[PDB]
């Protein structure tokens, strides 16, 4: 039976091909002494005695030695199966370097002895998960954000937009503006708390200036939150100021343009004929997209950029934290996909270079 | 990427209309006599093969999404349409047809009217 594995920057989604969801999800972290190594929660809990590292920087596999540990843990610890008894589908970031694609395949066959494997692009799966062939996806996880336009099944490498702004950055920003208010959130333990707050209370403001004016005037926009030790705190205008950075990157001192802007630029940089369908199918993926009133604030911002007579439609399914994984789960389960695999026989024949031809 | 699935082999071998329904991660040919009656709780795939004057064939692939159809079915339909296109040398035009918002063309295929009927085969998950 097939296995699916979405390797995110912050979190590792993984499960069985045929499930409606991943059986295993955990932080993509590897800790070694300052057994001989820990992965995921084990590492974080024992952060004081270990040197933690992230084997994926911005959706790209940097540390291969550690990435092997990630996978070992995925197979034996989390999912508990025999890698050599199950075909394994992996995922990649759009614009993944040739070298990675090969090195990635090699590891599965040589260091893990899988009987078959495959590597599809995350953003594409997300689109397939929405029941769509053509469209532009906005996958924004913890490490990075992308704009991957897709037409009749395949992506458009030239129009792809990458953005070094994601969950982790918003978490760090929240820490800054919440401390300035009066509280104190600096240590690694205090971050985790600020991350919980981000995921619970934060939301995207339809009209930013009107919320800042409504925040300053009444206190009908404020919310409370209980810390672990007991102390309660009120969170005010920073509910919507944190996710606003996604639309105005200048907030953390960046040069990059807004997510609504990059989306436009991407669509514009495609063929004139397929522009209508990209505007009409804006699928949202990843975790840092889960802000309430996000599909609404986008829907408003883009209609203002695109022509008046243009039909627009933002999509953000409730399961968009796992869109990527789910798309793959469906793909791996297809009867036709029995032939799309890269078998060991084919790896021995052609070696790591086979990935470039079999998988797009 | 070479598909050995029986229905792909029969796919677009001559002019006419061919229908399949998604059934637990697999295409299954609908009975010729039940063409036009769609279960709103399932996803289908439709291939219109038209005889061109140049001796060649025209392909138009329409994947229909029922209102109550499950995510595995809606995803399968879309992937299968992407696969059939490649199988037929990327020549086909891909069409996404939602229940109630079908394009004139797709409605135009059915002479005795397109009918809906509640129900449908279970999800594969
Ligand atoms: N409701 C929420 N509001 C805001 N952020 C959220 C919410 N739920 C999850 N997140 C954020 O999403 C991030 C993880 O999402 P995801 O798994 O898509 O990222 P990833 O795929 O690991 O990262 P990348 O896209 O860089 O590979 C976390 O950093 C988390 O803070
Ligand atoms: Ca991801
Ligand atoms: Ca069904």
């Amino acid at each position: 039976t097939a296995l699916v594995c979405d390797n995110g920057s912050g979190l590792v989604k993984a499960g069985f091909a045929g499930d409606d969801a991943p059986r295993a999800v955990f932080p993509s972290i590897v800790g070694r002494p300052r057994k001989d190594s820990y992965v995921g929660d084990e590492a974080q809990s024992k952060r004081g005695i270990l040197t933690l590292k992230y084997p994926i920087e911005h959706g790209i596999i940097t540390n291969w030695d550690d990435m092997e540990k990630i996978w070992h843990h995925t197979f034996y610890n989390e999912l508990r199966v025999a890698p050599e008894e199950h075909p394994t589908l992996l995922t990649e970031a759009p614009l993944n370097p040739k070298a990675n694609r090969e090195k990635m395949t090699q590891i599965m066959f040589e260091t893990f002895n899988v009987p078959a494997m495959y590597v599809a692009i995350q953003a594409v799966l997300s689109l397939y998960a929405s029941g769509r062939t053509t469209g532009i996806v906005l996958d924004s996880g913890d490490g990075v954000t992308h704009n991957v336009p897709i037409y009749e099944g395949y992506a458009l490498p030239h129009a792809i937009m990458r953005l070094d702004l994601a969950g982790r950055d918003l978490t760090d920003y929240l820490m800054k503006i919440l401390t300035e208010r009066g509280y104190s959130f600096v240590t690694t333990a205090e971050r985790e708390i600020v991350r919980d707050i981000k995921e619970k209370l934060c939301y995207v403001a339809l009209d930013f200036e009107n919320e800042m004016a409504t925040a300053a005037s009444s206190s009908s926009l404020e919310k409370s939150y209980e810390l672990p030790d007991g102390q309660v705190i009120t969170i005010g205008n920073e509910r919507f100021r944190c996710p606003e950075t996604l639309f105005q990157p200048s907030f953390i001192g960046m040069e990059s343009a807004g997510i609504h802007e990059t989306t436009y630029n991407s669509i514009m940089k495609c063929d004139i004929d397929i522009r209508k369908d990209l505007y009409a199918n804006n699928v949202m993926s990843g975790g840092t997209t889960m802000y309430p009133g996000i599909a609404d604030r986008m829907q408003k911002e883009i209609t203002a950029l695109a022509p008046s007579t243009m039909k627009i439609k933002i999509i953000a399914p409730p399961e968009r934290k796992y869109s990527v994984w789910i798309g793959g789960s469906i793909l791996a389960s297809l009867s036709t996909f029995q032939q799309m695999w890269i078998t060991k026989q084919e790896y021995d024949e052609a070696g790591p270079s086979i990935v470039h031809r079999k998988c797009f | 990427m070479v598909v050995e699935h029986p229905e792909f082999l029969k796919a677009g071998k001559e002019p006419g209309l061919q229908i399949w329904r998604v059934e637990k991660f697999d295409l299954v040919p609908v009975p010729t006599n039940l063409y036009g009656d769609f279960f709103t709780g399932d996803a289908y795939v439709i291939l219109k093969t038209v005889q061109l004057r140049n001796g060649n064939l025209q392909y138009d692939l329409h994947y229909w999404l029922g209102n109550e159809c499950s995510q595995d079915e809606s995803g399968a339909a879309a992937i299968f349409t992407v696969q059939l296109d490649d199988y037929l040398n990327g020549r086909a035009v891909q069409h996404r047809e939602v229940q109630g918002f079908e394009s004139a063309t797709f409605l135009g295929y059915f002479k005795s009217g397109l009918k809906y009927k509640k129900g449908g085969v279970a999800s594969g998950f």
